[PDB]
């Protein structure tokens, strides 16, 4: 389970 | 009014045409100047640890911790909510729930349960916590200088939780566990390239939160002589490093501060990010005690692209088929997410019975779920002219039901005549099947002229009708889901202006070419194309550009391969009786029930099918079509409740006090009902042990 939420822009 | 300063920059412009506030386009404005001059954001950071890096229970406390549990709440799942909070409550600790602001059914909820418990408070304060906004930080600091200043509450640990979070360890296992390290914080990291991570997250992007969006506004720098970190915004924090962080002054606090007011995600990172290089960098943990179901496969697709200007992923939601994963022994871990009762409540039971065991037999409700999706204190203009328009039609589906139950010779003693608007609306699911809606609505019984408020239980009629292939389903519906592959319509509820979605079923075999094809209720075929259903697909779905208003009635839906039959299915485009919550008039309804303005729903035509697929154009039926298309009040009326009766069914009706009827039974004394016994979310007095459990 890698963490963080955001993508790319 | 003009800038301060020469706007420039391609973001910032965008921003201000996109903004639709006056206040919003000058915020905006003010921000962009104050960055321009470099008196924005701070370039370089004290850092005050001396470390060269990151640092990184089944017996009975004499000294136990007591814990903090900042709830922060929105939606409308108020009953699972509800069975949490039965789950992790003891009279030790405490409960402060943020309620979003535009939540207001689920904060009168949550008003009954802090008038209850002594331990149990809301937050007077309440911010619209959008995803990914910047307020969601705001949030969490305003609350813990509330909880410091709180000096009758005594608590060593903070813990923030949602509404999709559930523990997957008994209390008293939590407990021992932070009683042992109380000097400890638990936060995770990101686990991979650092570059990486703050490119992805925007970290080096300027965001300003305004009228419930998060603006990207331009580039910034990272500041100087920090090591900056992030990952999970989930976490438990001790009450040193609240206190450090709530009221510290030194140069670390103040500026990070100021970065994080205009940052995207900033809870992911922010917290991270000052303890590593405060003097409390000696007690992180890197692990935040969770399991978050990531499915990055599913749950990456730039689904928040109309609330920020930036690509986000969400969990899912887990299944009954995950839960060996609780069961884990690598690591110690006390919570998870997501849960969704309206998705898989299976799971949730199967977890909350292995905890705390199971129910007395004989206990009701168990494999039910009740969801209210209306409540009258919100107005109706909270609602669409298409929900009032159905929601009014269901009710007196209803009460037809009741007249024609009582067989008799006499006077009939359940004809009624219904009053007012209807006064709340559920969502009824039985062993995680979708069972349709509860009306509560307000009428007359005709025989003793007197007022009764009833429950009415509504039931979509199966539509769905299938050489073996892959096909397994097909539906049409509007708001599809792609991370959790469902229509978040759940009654499929539609009016002329809504633009279906089409979406099928497939098992696994070998790839295949399908044909789909659309009919209006008077035989005009709307659109014709093939679909690939690749070996590996499990679902697909597409929405046909089709022009506006639609035909109302019954449409078809079929699939063929090489023209030889599959399936098909029926949705209904109803016709509306309300005008901005108005009583529809001729001139309105004319416009709104003839069909698009262009004679044709597309370019292309597919007349030259009509013959082939045995779909013959009736001329009265067109006519009587566009005569339909003239009606108002008592003729539209009858229009609708032929089509409504003919796609639903009327279950069953109750009455919730003294009524006249013979034949209709007490709301809660019935199974399916909103007032029927729900003991699993039903909340009483605390026991001896301190559980509500």
């Amino acid at each position: 389970e890698e963490e963080g939420s955001g993508g790319p822009q | 009014q003009p800038p301060k300063c020469d706007i420039s920059g391609k973001e910032a412009i965008s921003a201000l045409s996109r903004a639709k506030s006056k206040h919003c386009r000058q915020e905006i404005g003010e921000t962009y100047c104050r960055h321009k001059l470099g008196l924005l954001m701070p370039e370089k950071v004290t850092r005050f640890c001396p470390l060269e890096g990151k640092a990184n229970v089944e017996y009975m406390p004499a000294n136990p911790v007591r814990i903090a549990f900042v709830l922060v709440v929105h939606g409308r799942a108020s009953r699972q909510l509800q069975r949490m909070f039965k789950a992790i409550y003891h009279k030790d600790h405490f409960y402060y729930i943020h309620v979003d602001k535009r939540s207001n059914y689920l904060h009168r909820q949550v008003l009954q349960v802090s008038r209850q418990y002594s331990n149990v408070r809301v937050t007077p304060w309440r911010m619209a916590t959008i995803w990914g906004g910047a307020s969601l930080l705001s949030t969490y600091l305003q609350s813990m200088r509330d909880l410091l200043e709180m000096t009758d509450w005594p608590w060593d640990f903070f813990i923030n939780l949602s509404a999709a979070d559930y523990p997957i360890r008994t209390n008293d296992q939590l407990v021992a566990f932070l009683s042992r390290y109380r000097d400890m914080n638990f936060l995770k990291s990101h686990g991979r390239d650092n570059a990486r991570f703050i490119r992805k997250q925007g970290l080096d992007r300027l965001f300003l939160e305004c009228d419930a969006h998060m603006w990207r506004l331009g580039d910034r720098r990272i500041p100087e002589g920090i090591a900056v970190d992030g990952g999970s915004d989930w976490f438990l924090l001790n009450r040193r490093f609240v206190e450090y962080v709530t009221f510290s002054t030194d140069d670390l606090v103040t500026k990070m501060k100021q970065f994080y007011s205009y940052t995207l995600l900033p809870a992911e990172s922010f917290f991270h990010t000052v303890l590593e290089n405060s003097p409390h960098c000696d007690t992180m943990v890197d692990n935040n005690l969770r399991i978050t179901n990531w499915n990055r496969k599913l749950g990456c697709k730039c689904q928040y692209k109309h609330i920020v200007d930036w690509c986000g992923c969400s969990p899912n939601d887990f299944k009954p088929q995950d839960f060996h994963r609780f069961q884990q022994t690598a690591r110690p871990t006390f919570f998870a997410r997501k849960f969704e009762a309206v998705v898989n409540q299976e799971i949730i039971g199967q977890l909350d019975y292995y905890l705390y065991g199971n129910y007395p037999a004989g206990t009701p409700g168990l494999r039910s779920y009740w969801e209210n999706v209306y409540d009258e204190p919100d107005g109706i203009h909270s609602l669409s002219d298409v929900t009032l328009t159905l929601y009014h039609s269901f009710a007196r589906l209803g009460l037809r039901r009741a007249e024609t139950s009582l067989h008799t010779d006499g006077e009939n003693s359940c004809r009624y005549y219904p009053m007012g608007h209807p006064a709340s609306v559920h969502l009824y699911f039985l062993a995680d099947r979708f069972q349709g809606f509860l009306i509560k609505h307000h009428a007359t019984n005709l025989a003793v002229s007197k007022l009764e408020t009833l429950e009415t239980w509504v039931m979509p009629k199966k539509v769905f009708k299938i050489d073996f292939g892959r096909l397994q389903f097909s539906e049409v519906g509007t708001d599809w889901d792609a991370k959790e592959r469902l229509f978040r319509n759940f009654g499929g509820l539609l009016g002329p202006m809504d633009e279906p979605v089409g979406m099928q079923k497939w098992g696994k075999g070998p790839n295949v070419t399908v044909t789909v094809i659309w009919v209006d209720p008077v035989n005009v075929i709307a659109a014709t194309y093939d679909i690939l259903i690749e070996s590996t697909a499990e679902f697909t779905h597409y929405k046909p550009p089709l022009n506006l208003p639609l035909r109302p009635g019954v449409w078809t839906v079929k699939i063929l391969h090489h023209w030889v039959p599959v399936a098909e299915t029926k949705f209904l485009v109803a016709p509306l009786t309300f005008s901005n919550r108005q009583p529809i008039k001729p001139e309105e309804a004319l416009k709104l029930h003839n069909g698009p303005l262009r004679n044709a729903y597309m370019e292309q035509s597919f007349q030259s099918l009509n013959p082939v697929l045995s779909l013959p154009i009736n001329p009265a039926q067109v006519e009587q079509a566009r005569r339909n298309a003239a009606s108002t009040g008592t003729a539209l009326e009858g229009w609708l409740d032929s089509l409504v009766g003919g796609m639903w069914t009327a279950m069953d009706i109750c009455a919730t006090g003294p009524t006249a009827c013979p034949v209709m039974q007490t709301c809660s004394q019935t199974a399916w009902s909103s007032f029927s016994p729900d003991p699993k979310s039903e909340l009483g007095a605390v026991k001896p042990d301190g559980r509500l459990r």
